[PDB]
């Protein structure tokens, strides 16, 4: 039981205006659906395939290829902590341990109330200010393990 | 730039039409490869392509396509404004121009500085990055990121 | 071009890459992701060889032979130490996550991955960590899915999307979690999905129909045969075990059906293994059903045939050439009737006259992939001649191929070809009563009744050449579409026109012939292709005879007191009530058939004939190529009471007992020579295959591999004394492994492909002069007729515009690849694939009748008030009812007929 809303439909059509191939708007269509609903459900693949004209297999392959197109349900806020080499030097392990102590979950799962979903991510391009962490649209730098509990309370 | 006569139709009275778009990615490292970038721009999975053919002859949607870094396109207006001979006379090195260099990782002042080519890595570490932090010794370094 | 492999000089073709050039020369390079039909992508990285640019070079560079052109002056090494270690490492990396599944794998012994693991010489495992696993999907009744065995070689998706045009198979996942399949569970609805079991080098996609009764490849007894499920005549390799037809493998014919079959011809073979088939001659005495052997059946049948005043014979397009000829020579020239109806025979003879008298060359199926602009008139090709639709897809992608070839891009660089030719493709114009499966690549689709399709064809012929008869009354929008078609066809270099007898109209074939004549008159390399209905429709048309209605009225008026029906159910070409009354009125009905048809209740004598898996014969396909199919197994080897013989043998021995009161079992070459002696138009069937005296250096051709097992134990439950192997006096093959199956043997009939080190279907590489090209020493089967020096004249009988008459409903045929064949629908595996019987209706006509989608309405045809549920068809024109041809109770002869009393009940 899935159906694209109006605003998603004109957003996808306006992004199809940008390219000479309707296939080229698939990533942005998936991102629009993900922005509206938090993630991309099963019927969204076929609905985007219908609105673009491409087969649903290609839409599923694009949705499962990219890590930031979530094909499983996530929480209200997506915590994304960098685990790359410079933040490993700067000690991302303490930040991850503090997040595990606070949220009481493993990386990849969602809390029972659906508030936070914890995810490792690649380099955020802020290695001079490491360690970094990307909450939904906000990047946080110069992290310390004691700043995690004071920093997780601004996302209700 | 579009409202102030710099992008769109008939730019600066010449008669040249150019439209600029921003395509926000979906978070995959392999998308930075130029042929995988072209594949991702076409709405496909970002598998790279074999070369030849190069993207200059058949790139995005089978058309001639040139893929360039941000810093190259940021170097080009200085070349077109201050001249070419000025650009060749920035440093006495075989690599013309200035590169954004810098040290990161447990140093005193990690950052990013514009330096000419030929500056040694020690000058970046002590004069700009300040050297290692308090009570820390130097063991190794990587010049160009994670893939070096 | 000249290359140097390991210091040896070789002359290769410079337009090929190094992998196919070296595989053509007999050099073994391991490979996974490359296929001769699909192209080169450089994925598996298995084909590494060390390249040198000079004759004096020590270091070299490891390159991919599939991605490296075979230019002049390249010095490559295959068995260099670095290249061998890299190929062994690639095999080892593929072996890190591969499951310990070879005993419980259907691809074991037929596995390309096994062959390439053995060829690289990797047999020691140093990987000690875990192996990744995958869940499996349900892909329908035909294809079994086992995702753990995948090596991520991308052959399946490349074939299924870039070749077959399918839309529900793809790559999903990530770094090393790549998944290959469907986004959900469901049946693969591509009509060519069955080729995945041979495209996939591993056991991911397997034949579920073969997996039900599974045996290994060495245990299979193979034969070269021709698929009998439609008129295209694809070469197949049926393989049996323990007296039952186990699998249908693809048999390479570089002229017809090179690497790919269709799903009907690959999974529709289950009628052979039915237990209701007749296995003895059965004679009816009142209510008793007594069983005779061959001699008493011949003596009794000849006695009643001599005690009758006239004997007539009703053949079938399902029978071979020899069996129909034996019936004709048993009953006489004037007493022989073709089993098809009058309209079907008229369409068939018109198509044959166009093919062998129209002066336009009819292409082979491989040659269809080279034509520029394709116009399909009336034919639903993907449901009747599906392999022609696959070749049409290839011809459509020919535009992207030529556009990439204009930019100095190699032929085998398939990814670059698809990149340059993004969506530009060759023009395709299909006409049908509804939407087709070629509409995703068709430049235009015309949904109209067959009269309007014929009128559009005549308008195209008139606009191409003004000497063609004109049709008046065409709308200006239709005129614009017609002139678009005319500008596309006139600008083409090799136009192709495809029609057939399945459209149910004569004027469609006339319009296609006129379009082809107009294209030929402008000086164009036009080809024409007629799609017949059954496997040997063209042979029955060439041999000819009366229609089924003439035989029915001969039986009804009483002039014929003896009717011999050869492999015909007679309800497919005529109404069941009239046929039942005619056969009940006749005092002797003698039916030679291998499937339990409905007319056997009225049959006074039933002769248990042999199917294609148990008989030898010749079949003429839709392009006029005579092809010989050979017997796979002897039915009486296991089951000793089985008396099942070739139909031509039945009828020849019956005629001998009729004439000289002696039973004479003939030979296949004798019947072949009789056909060449009596019918000069069937003279080419002698050269279709060599006779039974043909030997390869004195020995015969083996039907089974040299490692065929269980010889002293497969019959030990019946008796511990192993009998002699059955003797094949008809053909040059033997029912044993004591024979020849070399890749370098001077023959054209290959039962199966096996080479030392090549157990997969990749073993066909050794049996070709060049890989992906022709078969070595020529392809089997010859053409019956050549292109005539002069052509026909313009057909001036332009039909009128279809006006929907009130009360009467025109029957629009809806053919299905699973369901519209007579014998394929009897397979038990097709029951889960055949669509439910739905009558298709316009929204306007259903709104007028008050019917919505789902409910049942009843219609009466020839006193049969049958009720079908309604499916709403938007593309169907008003005034027509869409009916599925070939289903239960709906004959293909119903196409184009009327339908009275269509009411909701
Ligand atoms: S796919 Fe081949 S190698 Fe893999 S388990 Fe099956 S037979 Fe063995
Ligand atoms: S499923 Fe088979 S054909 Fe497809 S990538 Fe895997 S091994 Fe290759
Ligand atoms: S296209 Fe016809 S002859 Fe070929 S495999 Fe299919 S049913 Fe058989
Ligand atoms: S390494 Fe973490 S932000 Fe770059
Ligand atoms: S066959 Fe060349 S890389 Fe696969
Ligand atoms: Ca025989």
């Amino acid at each position: 039981a899935f159906e694209l809303s109006a605003a998603e439909r004109e957003a996808i059509e306006h992004e199809m205006h940008h390219y000479e191939d309707p296939r080229a708007a698939s990533i942005e269509a998936l991102k629009i659906v993900q922005k509206q609903r938090g993630w991309v459900p099963d019927g969204a693949i076929h609905a985007i395939a219908d609105v673009l004209g491409i087969p649903a297999s290609d839409v599923e392959g694009v949705a499962t290829f990219y890590s930031q197109i979530f094909r499983q349900p996530v929480g209200r806020h997506v915590i994304r902590y960098c685990d790359s080499v410079v933040c490993h030097i700067n000690g991302y392990q303490g930040i991850q341990a503090a997040l595990e102590k606070k949220l009481n979950i493993k990386p990849g799962q969602t809390t029972f109330d659906g508030r936070f979903t914890l995810l490792p991510t690649c380099c955020l391009g802020n290695c001079d200010k490491g360690p970094n962490m990307m909450i939904d649209e906000d990047t946080h730098a110069h992290l310390t393990p004691e700043a995690i509990p004071e920093l997780l309370e601004r996302y209700k | 730039a579009t409202e102030a006569g710099l992008l769109g139709k008939n730019i600066m009275g010449t008669g040249f039409d150019f439209e600029l778009f921003v395509h926000t990615g979906a978070g995959r490292y392999i998308c930075g490869e130029e042929t995988a970038l072209i594949n991702s721009l076409e709405g496909r999975r970002a598998n790279p392509r074999s070369k030849p053919p190069f993207p200059a002859t058949s790139g995005a949607w089978g058309k001639p396509t040139c893929v360039n870094n941000v810093e190259t396109l940021c170097n080009v207006p200085a070349i077109l404004a201050n001249g070419v001979e000025w650009y060749q006379n920035i440093s006495k090195s075989k690599d013309a121009g200035t590169k954004l260099m810098g040290f990161s990782g447990r140093v005193k002042n990690p950052g990013l500085w514009e330096l000419p080519f030929g500056t040694t890595a020690r000058e970046i570490l002590e004069d700009y990055a300040g050297g290692m932090r308090d009570g820390l010794k130097f063991k190794a370094w990587q010049p160009g990121g994670a893939g070096t | 071009a000249t290359i140097h492999v390991d210091g040896k000089e070789y002359e290769v073709n410079g337009a090929d890459n190094l992998l196919e050039a070296c595989l053509s020369l007999g050099l073994d390079i391991p490979y996974f992701c490359w296929h001769p039909a699909l192209g080169s992508v450089g994925a598996c990285r298995q084909c590494a060889v060390k390249q040198y640019q000079n004759a004096e070079d020590t270091r070299g560079r490891l390159v991919m032979s599939c991605m490296t052109p075979a230019s002049d002056g390249t010095f490559i090494s295959i068995d260099d130490e670095e290249a061998k270690q890299f190929r062994e490492s690639v095999v080892e990396w593929l072996m890190t996550n591969h499951p310990h599944d070879c005993p419980v794998c259907e691809e074991g012994g037929n596995c390309h991955l096994q062959d390439m693991t053995v060829m690289t010489g990797h047999s020691f495992r140093r990987y000690r960590f875990t192996k990744r696993t995958h869940r499996n999907q349900d892909l329908g009744p035909f294809i079994s899915h086992e995702m753990n065995r995948c090596i991520a070689c991308y052959r399946c998706v490349r074939y299924y999307k870039d070749y077959a045009g399918g839309t529900d198979l793809g790559v999903y996942g990530a770094h090393d979690n790549v998944y290959f399949g469907r986004p959900e569970d469901g049946t693969l609805e591509s009509e060519f999905s069955g080729n995945l079991v041979e495209i996939c080098p591993t056991g991911v996609f397997t034949d579920k129909t073969h997996s039900e009764r599974y045996n290994r490849k060495w245990d299979m007894q193979f034969a070269p045969s021709i698929c009998q499920q439609c008129s295209i005549g694809c070469n197949i390799s049926p393989g049996e075990r323990y007296g039952e037809l186990r699998r249908i493998e693809n048999r390479y014919n570089g002229t017809v059906n090179h690497y790919f079959l269709c799903d009907r011809g690959r999974f529709g073979y289950g009628y052979v293994n039915l237990k209701d088939r007749p296995r003895q001659p059965v004679q009816r005495r009142g209510d008793d059903f007594i069983t005779l052997n061959a001699e008493q059946a011949m003596q009794g049948a000849a006695d009643i045939l001599r005690q009758s005043k006239k004997v007539i014979g009703i053949g079938s397009p399902r029978a071979s050439v020899e069996s129909n000829f034996a019936l004709r020579e048993l009953v006489g020239e004037e007493n022989f009737y073709t089993g098809i109806a009058h309209g079907e025979q008229e369409r068939l003879q018109l198509a044959l006259k166009v093919l062998r008298e129209g002066g336009i060359y009819t292409p082979a199926l491989r040659e269809i992939e080279s034509y520029d602009a394709v116009l399909v008139l009336g034919e639903d090709v993907t449901q009747t001649g599906a392999r022609v639709a696959l070749a049409v897809r290839q011809a459509v992608k020919g535009k992207a191929r030529e556009m990439a070839a204009a930019q100095k891009v190699a032929d085998w660089q398939i990814a670059a070809i698809l990149n340059i030719g993004q969506r530009a493709k060759h023009p395709l114009f299909v006409t049908n009563v509804d939407d087709t499966r070629l509409d995703d690549i068709a430049a235009w689709t015309y949904r109209a009744p067959v009269e309007d399709q014929a009128r559009l064809g005549f308008a195209i012929a008139h606009a191409l050449d003004n000497s063609a008869p004109a049709v008046d009354g065409i709308e200006p929008e239709l005129q614009s579409k017609i002139d678009v078609i005319v500008q596309a066809l006139a600008g083409a270099k090799k136009p192709l026109i495809i029609s057939g007898t399945n459209a149910g109209s004569l004027e469609v074939i006339q319009a296609a012939a006129n379009v082809a004549k107009a294209l030929k008159g402008r000086g164009a390399d036009v080809g024409i292709t007629m799609i017949a209905r059954s496997v040997n429709s063209m042979g029955l048309g060439i041999m000819g005879g009366g229609s089924l209605e003439e035989a029915l009225t001969e039986l009804e008026t009483g002039r014929a007191d003896a009717v011999v029906v050869l492999e015909n159910d007679l309800h497919r070409h005529a109404s069941a009530t009239r046929v039942n009354a005619a056969l009940a009125k006749a005092p002797l009905v003698m039916v030679v058939d291998h499937q339990r048809t409905a007319i056997m209740e009225n049959a006074h004598l039933v002769l248990s004939a042999a199917s294609f898996a148990e008989s030898d014969g010749t079949v003429i396909n839709n392009e006029g190529r005579a092809q010989r199919f050979f017997q796979v197994y002897d039915p009486a080897y296991y089951d000793s009471k089985t008396v099942m013989l070739e139909s031509w043998r039945w009828l020849h021995s019956l005629h001998s007992t009729l004439l000289s009161r002696e039973v004479d079992w003939t030979q296949l070459d004798h019947v072949i020579d009789a056909v060449v002696a009596k019918i000069p138009e069937l003279a080419g069937i002698k050269d279709a295959a060599p006779d039974a005296t043909f030997r390869i250096r004195g020995q015969k051709l083996a039907r089974e591999p040299h490692r065929y097992s269980g010889r002293t134990a497969m019959r030990a439950n019946i008796s511990v004394h192993e009998p002699r192997q059955p003797q094949d006096i008809d053909t040059m093959f033997t029912f044993s492994m004591e024979g020849n199956n070399q890749p370098t043997a001077h023959r054209s009939q290959v039962p199966f492909a096996w080479a030392p080190g090549w157990n997969s279907p990749q073993a066909w590489n050794k049996f070709q002069d060049e890989v992906g090209g022709k078969l070595r020493f020529g392809d089997p089967g010859v053409r019956l007729f050549e292109t005539s020096e002069n052509g026909l004249d313009y057909f001036t009988s332009v039909p009128a515009r279809f006006q929907p008459q009130d009360g009467k409903w025109r029957i629009a045929p809806y053919y299905h690849l699973f369901g519209s064949d007579e014998l394929s629908q009897r397979a038990p595996v097709f029951q889960s694939r055949m669509p439910q019987p739905y009558i298709k209706l316009n929204p306007a006509d259903a709104a007028k009748l008050g019917v919505n989608a789902g409910t049942r309405v009843s219609f009466s045809y020839d006193g049969n008030t049958v009720t079908l549920p309604v499916e709403i068809a938007e593309g169907l024109t008003a005034g027509q009812v869409g009916l599925p041809m070939g289903m239960s109770g709906i004959a293909p002869v119903l196409a184009g007929a009327h339908l009275e009393d269509l009411k909701e009940a």
